[PDB]
RNA sequence: UAGUUGGUGGGGUAAAGGCCUACCAAGGCGACGAUCUGUAGCGGGUCUGAGAGGAUGAUCCGCCACACUGGGACUGAGACAC
RNA sequence: CAGAAUAAGCACCGGCUAACUCUGUGCCAGCAGCCGCGGUAAUACAGAGGGUGCGAGCGUUAAUCGGAUUUACUGGGCGUAAAGCGUGCGUAGGCGGCUUAUUAAGUCGGAUGUGAAAUCCCCGAGCUUAACUUGGGAAUUGCAUUCGAUACUGGUGAGCUAG
C-alpha cells in the first residue's frame, strides 16, 4: 500500500528524471475560503517514458539522488 | 535493561508509587514505556493499597524485563491476594 | 406600577443678558407582566419635568410576548447610532445588561437575559432601541399562524 | 482571622436586628437607637441609596449574621456558581450547613460566637471525632453530640434552657438530656427567612 | 456582469415583498425551482410556476401577506461565490431559535436544517429565511 | 476589505511603546542625584515644586519629582525612583520614594504614613 | 545557484544518498516570496477572554543544542565525551 | 497542670466609587489615575473626631489580557467627520450564463489506527476541614488509511442563446 500521488509532468530535461507539479485545494485557517496550493516533486523514470505535458502517477521509495525520492508508476494521460 | 519499578509521586511524608515498565537508563520520575499499577504505602479507610495487572506483568516478564525487589515482593503479595 | 427614572439632565439656551436654564428627564413605566413604555419631560424644575415624563411614558405603551421570564429568540435592534443585542438565558442567570437597558427589561418583566450595547450609549437612543426590539419580537404561535402551519409542526 | 468588635454598632448600621445579642431582652429595648445610624452624621434609614450601595449592603448583612470574612464568602459564592441549580439558594445552603451555625440552630450555643468558641475548644464532636474547626460543612445524616467535659457545665445548662425557650428547627432533632442531635438535610429556601435577598449578591459578584 | 443567480432571485423576492406586489417573475433554473419548492412546502409562498416559450423558461412565484405584512420578514444569502460556507451535521445553523429555516444543499437534495439534522448529513448553507 | 484582499494581505496591528522607558520594565530603579531644584508649575496652577536630575543605572538621565513637605536630599545622594506623573510639571515622569537608600520619611505625619515612609509613632 | 541539478564507472559508511571523486549533459530554485537581512530553543501546557482570538514557555514532562573560545580525532556496543 | 493569661495593623471618606465634620492654613504649603481643589465660611492641603472597606496583612510601582465592534473571520468604515488612484488599456490572480452525460478533487457520512503521561472538567477516596494527593471517566474540537453519497463548486465530453 505505497502512498501514491498523481500530477502532471512539467520537465523532462534531466536524464532518467521527471519533475511533476502537484496541486491541492484546502480551506484558509482564518477566513475559510477555498484556496489553491501546489508543490513540485522530483521523480525517477529509468526508461524516460514520460515527457512534458503528460499526467503521471508516482509512489514513494528510498532515495535515488540528493533530491529524488519518488518513482513513476504509470502514465495516466499522454500529452 | 528493561525493568519494572516504582516511580515516586504524591506529597511530602506521603509517597504514592506508580508501578512502571521503563528502560533502566531513564530517570526515576521521567520517561516510561507503560504504567501497570500503583502502590499506596499509607492507605486508610476505603483507599486501595495495591493494584497490579498480572497479564501485563507476565507479558513483560516474558519479554525479558527484570523486576526490582520491591516489585517482586508486591507481585507475591498480589498473587496471595488473588 | 413599576416606575424608573432613567436619567435627568440640565440644559441651557442663550438669550440677551444671560442664559435660560431648564431640566429634562427620561423615565420608564411598566407593570412587570409584559407592558412597558418610556417618556421624556422638560421643565424649569426637576419635579415638574419628572412628572411630565411620567405622563408621556404612561401614554406611550406597548405589549410584549414573553417566554416565561426570557425572550423568545435572540434579537438585534438599532435606532440612529445605537445598536443593542439581547439573548435569552437559562433560569438563574439574571439580567446582565446596562442600566438603561435594565430599566426597560425590568419594566417589561424579563428577569433572565444577556444584553450587549454596540455604538453610542446615549440613554434615550438605547431605550428606543430596546423598546423597538422588544416590540418587534415574534412568537411561536404567531409564526405558525402566519405560515399557516401548526405550532407542533413549526417545533 | 476573626472580627472582634462591637456588635450593636454593626447591627444598627445594617438597619435590621442581626440576632447577635442572644435575645434575652428585646433588641429594641437593648439598643434604643435603631433606625438611627451610629455616628456624628448618622441619618434615618429613609435616606436614599445607590444601586451599588444596596448590592454591597446585602452582602455585608449576610456576612455579619453568619460571621464569615470576605475571602471565605467569595469562595462560597464561586462554589455555589460551580454547583448546579440556583446559585443564590446554594450559597445560603452552604452558609447554613456550617458546623458552628448548625450547632447554633441545634441549640447548644447561646450565640453563634459561643458555638464558635465551643468548637475551637473541642467541646463538640462530629460523629465520634473531636473536631475543632467551625468552617466544617455538616453533611446529611451527621450527629452533633456534646463531649463529656462539656457536659455538666452551667453555661451549657443555661444555653439549653434558652434553647427550650426557643423553638427547635424541624430539620434538626436534638435530645437535650443526651445532649446530642442529628441533621437530616439542608434547610429549604422556604424554611429560610424571606428577609434576605440573594439576587443582589449574585449581581454583585457578577459585575 | 451577473455572477450570482441565487442571490439575484432572493433579491427580486425581497424587493417585490417590500413593494407589496402579488407576483414575481424571473428567468428560471432547476436550482431556483428547488429553492422555491422548499419555500412553498414551508409555507412562505403560495404557488410556483414555470413557463417555457422556445428555449427560455420563466419562474413565477405568488407572494403571501398576513396581517397586512409580508410573510417573509427576513431573507439572507449565506454562501456566495466569493466565500463558500460548508457545515457538518453537528454545526448546522439555527435561525431565530428554530423559528426560521436554513436552506441546505446536501447529497440527498435540498432540504431544511432540521430535516438535515434528522437525516444526519451536512452540506452547503444557501440562505436564511424567517 | 474583501475576502480576497484579506487573504492577499492581512489585518495590521500596531504595537504600543512604554510610558516609562527609563525604568526598562523594572518596578524601581536606583539613581544618583545630579541636581536638586525647584520649578514653577504650568498654568493655571501656581506654586513651587521640587524636582531632581538623576543618572539611572540604566543610563538615561531623568527628572524625578520629590514628594512631601520636607526633603533633605542634596548633591551626590543615592536614591530610588519609581513610575508616576505629576500631571502639571512638563518633563517629569517619575517619583522618588521616601524612606529609601538615602531618602528619609516625612516627619510629623500620621495619615498615609506607608506612603512617604514615616514609621509608626508610638 | 557551478558539486550547483541529473546520469555512468570507481571510492566510502552499520546503512539510502554529490557523502567523495573522474567523465558526461546543462541543469536546479524563485511572486505559492528564492537569495539577503532582523529576531528567536520548540511542544504538552500556562494567563486572559462568552467565544473567536491575543500574550506567553519559571517551577512538572518529551525533544533539541551546548560545557573558557576555536579545530580534531582516539577508545569503546554506544562520545567526536560538563 | 497554670491562667484571659503570650498576640492587629494598613488604606480611604468631591465625581467615577461605600463612608463627613471641626480645626490650622490660604493660588503658599500642597493633593492629583482623569475631570479638578488651594487668594481668610477648601466635606479635594496638614492634624483631630467619627466613619467605610480589608485583615496577619494593607497600599504603591512594574508587566499581560479585558473593557476596545480603536485591525471588525465571528464583528467596522471611504458625499461633508480619517479614507475612491487624474483617467483608460491590459499581464499574473479572483470570480463567471443555460441544459445534459461522466468523474468523485472540493464537500458530506461510516469504520479502523493514532492523538504519551501530567494539566482542564465530572463522579468518588485519603487528608479533623480546605488547600493538596489520588482512582476512574470524559476530553484531546486534529491527523492518516479505507468504504460509501452525488444536490452544490471544480475536471471532462456534448448541446444551446437572453451575456
Amino acid at each position: 500500500t505505497v502512498r501514491t500521488l498523481t500530477g502532471k509532468v512539467v520537465s523532462d530535461k534531466m536524464d532518467k528524471s521527471i519533475v511533476v507539479l502537484i496541486e491541492r485545494r484546502v480551506q484558509h485557517p482564518l477566513y475559510g475560503k477555498s484556496i489553491r496550493r501546489s508543490t513540485k516533486l522530483h521523480a525517477h523514470d529509468e526508461n524516460n517514458v514520460a515527457k512534458i505535458g503528460d499526467v503521471v502517477t508516482i509512489k514513494e521509495s528510498r532515495p535515488i539522488s540528493k533530491t529524488k525520492a519518488w518513482t513513476l508508476v504509470e502514465v495516466v494521460e499522454a500529452a | 535493561m528493561v525493568v519494572i519499578r516504582l516511580a515516586r509521586g504524591g506529597a511530602k511524608k506521603r509517597p504514592f508509587y506508580q508501578i512502571v515498565v521503563t528502560d533502566s537508563r531513564n530517570a526515576r520520575d521521567g520517561r516510561f514505556i507503560e504504567r501497570i499499577g500503583f502502590f499506596n504505602p499509607t492507605a486508610q479507610g476505603q483507599a486501595e493499597k495495591l493494584r497490579l495487572d498480572a497479564d501485563r506483568f507476565a507479558h513483560w516478564v516474558s519479554q525479558g524485563a527484570q523486576p526490582s525487589e520491591r516489585v517482586a515482593s508486591l507481585a507475591a503479595q498480589a498473587k496471595k491476594a488473588t | 406600577l413599576v416606575e424608573k427614572l432613567v436619567a435627568v439632565d440640565r440644559v441651557a439656551k442663550v438669550v440677551k443678558g444671560g442664559r435660560i436654564f431648564s431640566f429634562t428627564a427620561l423615565t420608564v413605566v411598566g407593570d412587570g407582566n409584559g407592558r412597558v413604555g418610556f417618556g421624556r419631560g422638560k421643565a424649569r424644575e426637576v419635579p415638574a419635568a419628572i412628572s411630565k415624563a411620567l405622563e408621556a411614558a404612561r401614554r406611550n405603551m406597548i405589549t410584549v410576548d414573553l417566554a416565561g421570564t426570557t425572550l423568545q429568540h435572540p434579537v438585534n435592534a438599532r435606532h440612529g447610532a445605537s445598536r443593542v443585542y439581547m439573548q435569552p438565558a437559562s433560569e438563574g442567570t439574571g439580567v446582565i445588561a446596562g442600566g438603561a437597558m435594565r430599566a426597560v427589561l425590568e419594566a417589561a418583566g424579563v428577569h433572565n437575559v444577556l444584553a450587549k450595547c454596540y455604538g453610542s450609549t446615549n440613554a434615550a437612543n438605547v431605550v428606543n432601541a430596546t423598546f423597538k426590539g422588544l416590540r418587534d419580537m415574534t412568537s411561536p404561535e404567531k409564526v405558525a399562524a402566519k405560515r399557516g402551519k401548526s405550532v407542533e409542526e413549526i417545533q | 482571622a476573626r472580627y472582634i468588635g462591637p456588635k450593636c454598632k454593626l447591627s444598627r448600621r445594617e438597619g435590621t436586628d442581626l440576632q447577635l445579642k442572644s435575645g434575652v431582652k428585646p433588641f429594641d429595648v437593648k439598643t434604643k437607637k435603631a433606625n438611627k445610624a451610629p455616628g456624628q452624621h448618622g441619618q434615618a434609614r429613609g435616606g436614599k441609596q445607590s444601586e451599588y450601595s444596596l448590592q454591597l449592603r446585602e452582602k455585608q448583612k449576610v456576612r455579619r449574621i453568619y460571621g464569615v470574612l470576605e475571602r471565605q464568602f467569595s469562595n462560597y459564592y464561586k462554589e455555589a456558581a460551580r454547583v448546579k441549580g440556583a446559585t443564590g439558594e446554594n450559597l445560603l445552603k452552604l452558609l447554613e450547613s456550617r458546623l458552628d451555625n448548625v450547632v447554633y440552630r441545634m441549640g447548644f450555643g447561646s450565640t453563634r460566637a459561643e458555638a464558635r468558641q465551643l468548637v475551637s475548644h473541642r467541646s463538640i464532636t462530629l460523629n465520634g471525632r473531636r473536631v475543632n474547626i467551625a468552617s466544617i460543612q455538616v453533611k446529611a445524616g451527621d450527629v452533633i453530640a456534646v463531649h463529656e467535659g462539656a457536659k455538666q457545665q452551667l453555661r451549657i445548662k443555661n444555653a439549653i434552657e434558652l434553647a427550650a425557650q426557643r423553638g427547635i428547627p424541624a430539620w434538626i432533632e436534638v435530645d437535650h438530656s443526651k445532649l446530642e442531635g442529628t441533621f437530616k438535610a439542608a434547610p429549604d429556601r422556604s424554611d429560610l427567612p424571606a428577609e434576605i435577598n440573594e439576587s443582589l449578591i449574585v449581581e454583585l459578584y457578577s459585575k | 456582469s451577473m455572477q450570482d443567480t441565487v442571490a439575484d432571485m432572493l433579491t427580486r423576492v425581497r424587493n417585490a415583498q417590500m413593494a407589496k406586489k402579488q407576483t414575481v417573475s424571473m428567468p428560471s433554473s432547476k436550482l431556483k425551482v428547488a429553492i422555491a419548492n422548499v419555500l412553498q412546502q414551508e409555507g412562505y409562498i403560495s404557488n410556483v410556476e414555470v413557463a417555457q416559450e422556445e428555449t427560455k423558461s420563466t419562474l413565477t412565484i405568488t407572494l403571501k401577506y398576513f396581517e397586512g405584512k409580508p410573510v417573509i420578514e427576513m431573507v439572507k444569502r449565506v454562501s456566495r461565490p466569493g466565500l463558500r460556507q460548508y457545515r457538518g451535521k453537528d454545526k448546522l445553523p439555527s435561525v431565530k431559535q428554530g423559528l426560521g429555516i436554513a436552506i441546505v444543499s446536501t447529497s440527498k437534495g435540498i432540504m431544511t436544517d432540521r430535516a438535515a439534522r434528522a437525516a444526519g448529513i451536512g452540506g452547503e448553507v444557501i440562505a436564511f429565511v424567517s | 476589505a474583501t475576502t480576497n484582499q484579506l487573504i492577499r494581505k492581512g489585518r495590521t496591528t500596531l504595537v504600543e511603546k512604554s510610558k516609562v522607558p527609563a525604568l526598562k520594565a523594572c518596578p524601581q530603579r536606583r539613581g544618583v542625584c545630579t541636581r536638586v531644584y525647584t520649578t514653577t508649575p504650568k498654568k493655571p496652577n501656581s506654586a513651587m515644586r521640587k524636582v531632581c536630575r538623576v543618572r539611572l543605572t540604566s543610563g538615561f538621565e531623568v527628572s524625578s519629582y520629590i514628594g512631601g513637605e520636607g526633603h533633605n536630599l542634596q548633591e551626590h545622594s543615592v536614591v530610588l525612583i519609581r513610575g508616576g506623573r505629576v500631571k502639571d510639571l512638563p518633563g517629569v515622569r517619575y517619583h522618588t520614594v521616601r524612606g529609601s537608600l538615602d531618602c528619609a520619611g516625612v516627619k510629623d505625619r500620621n495619615q498615609s504614613r506607608s506612603k512617604y515612609g514615616a514609621k509608626r509613632p508610638k
